[PDB]
């Protein structure tokens, strides 16, 4: 028993792993199949942060400006292209360590495990959602651009999130493996500001699930609601409407348990609108919303990769 | 503060 | 910046996990150079859980009852012993990809990251404390001992746990890799019962720093404590006294903050006296006790 | 409940 914020194993990831350094300024890379994909900035000096020209910026280099190391080996870089927010510079060498993979871009409400990475080296892992405003609750230093975001469906690796920037909040952005940033940011020190964000509704309901599988129910009701008296009450706590997929969605949870989907909300509701009274559910004394419920069953099943 | 390339 | 609960990237120790099955029970084995380590009770059938005398039911196996399979190939087992708690299997195969590696028995009070597995492939990877009362608060179904908790330092991997067992209150318990189990709990399914349990002060405060750190002040406050007067309000709040080996190790975060670790008592002690007033901390509204000094150094900027 | 060997 027991319901952790669980990452995927990140050994499939940790042999993508790059180091690129454009003359001055490094940060990682990810090497599938002959390709290095890494956020473009790698090109722009502290000066140029500000409001580069990648267009120009890149032009002034060329293959040998882009040294890419491997651990202890070098690749040799025979080709430059600009994709979006992301460069694709092609190498004599496929990686060797390549897995099954697929480039995905999520939803708002999705999960996914970051590896963290510094001078192409990994140094941890954690769990993220992509936030409701399409910014990430990671962590991240100088040097943690071109860190990913992915999730494994057996044995294949789906990218989803390579890492950019820090917004003023602290809260993180960054694009898909295609180039394109989640939300309306663009990579440049010009003033942005993450917009307004709400909770993710499907993902407590899941949570809730999940301690209920797990013996941690007292916050069951005999109470019900129907979809639109519970959204109004959502909305004025600031959570995301739920919307009949989402329902649908938590089928397997609910038949699991039995527990019809608004009778859930109705607990949700509750919690809501009078708090958990000094109680936790699952260890937690606020209401958890990134565990997704394909989250829930992957653990409480113990899927393995 | 300014967003941040990292 | 940002602050989550940060697991060691697991490859290395992925490349170590191995099902062992004997009979009908199997569980993980962590197959480093040519000896494979895993939890005693899988020599166990389901009647033998109770109160197993592994003394005998050890002498009545032979090596070719182990059957150890490491990915899709199967190692031959050519040599057996029993450590404490744990089993040794000699194989005939080294294992190709074994890291650098150590055992350590850890304290309460440090973290690890666990890599559950079941039948020999990892689900996930989380991080873990060794609680005071010697459990550890995971997410481990049957099947999952023999999965390992382990910290890496370069490429280093110092492996401090190997899952055994769940409580009935839903909390954990394991062995260090020599065997010997982590408090007073053995590995029998005899009524047990983990001791009561205390939040562990120093690293409460650890995660205060990381909070200021990461630009969170509203905590803060201008009074000063001693340490005297301090673990006073500690032990009325189940909190693990504060000794001058826990203002010693905050040192770095004390200095790298410009808060003296008395006056960051002082504040955690107007939390615990006076609530925080639904407001959070690093996302929290529990105060967290699960990262250490060294936890906060190796995420936070400098 | 009983301890249970996983």
């Amino acid at each position: 028993s027991g319901f952790r914020k669980m990452a995927f194993p990140s050994g499939k990831v940790e042999g993508c792993m790059v180091q690129v350094t454009c003359g001055t300024t490094t940060l990682n890379g990810l090497w599938l199949d002959d390709v290095v994909y890494c956020p473009r900035h790698v090109i722009c000096t502290s000066e140029d942060m500000l409001n580069p020209n990648y267009e120009d910026l890149l032009i002034r280099k060329s293959n040998h400006n882009f040294l890419v190391q491997a651990g202890n080996v070098q690749l040799r870089v025979i080709g430059h292209s600009m994709q979006n927010c992301v460069l694709k510079l092609k190498v004599d060498t496929a990686n060797p360590k390549t897995p099954k993979y697929k480039f995905v871009r999520i939803q708002p409400g999705q999960t996914f495990s970051v590896l963290a990475c510094y001078n192409g080296s990994p140094s941890g892992v954690y769990q993220c959602a992509m936030r409701p405003n399409f910014t990430i609750k990671g962590s991240f230093l100088n040097g943690s651009a071109g860190s990913v975001g992915f999730n494994i469906d057996y044995d294949c690796v789906s990218f989803c999130y390579m890492h950019h920037m820090e917004l003023p909040t602290g809260v993180h952005a960054g694009t898909d493996l295609e180039g394109n940033f989640y939300g309306p940011f663009v990579d440049r020190q010009t003033a942005q500001a993450a917009g307004t964000d709400t909770t993710i509704t499907v993902n407590v309901l899941a949570w809730l699930y999940a301690a209920v599988i797990n013996g941690d129910r007292w916050f069951l009701n005999r109470f019900t609601t129907t979809l639109n008296d519970f959204n109004l009450v959502a909305m004025k706590y600031n959570y995301e409407p739920l919307t009949q997929d989402h329902v649908d969605i938590l089928g397997p949870l609910s038949a699991q348990t039995g527990i019809a989907v608004l009778d859930m909300c109705a607990s949700l509701k509750e919690l809501l609108q009078n708090g958990m009274n000094g109680r936790t559910i699952l260890g937690s004394a606020l209401l958890e919303d990134e565990f997704t419920p394909f989250d829930v069953v992957r653990q409480c099943s113990g899927v393995t990769f | 503060r300014e967003p941040m390339l990292q």
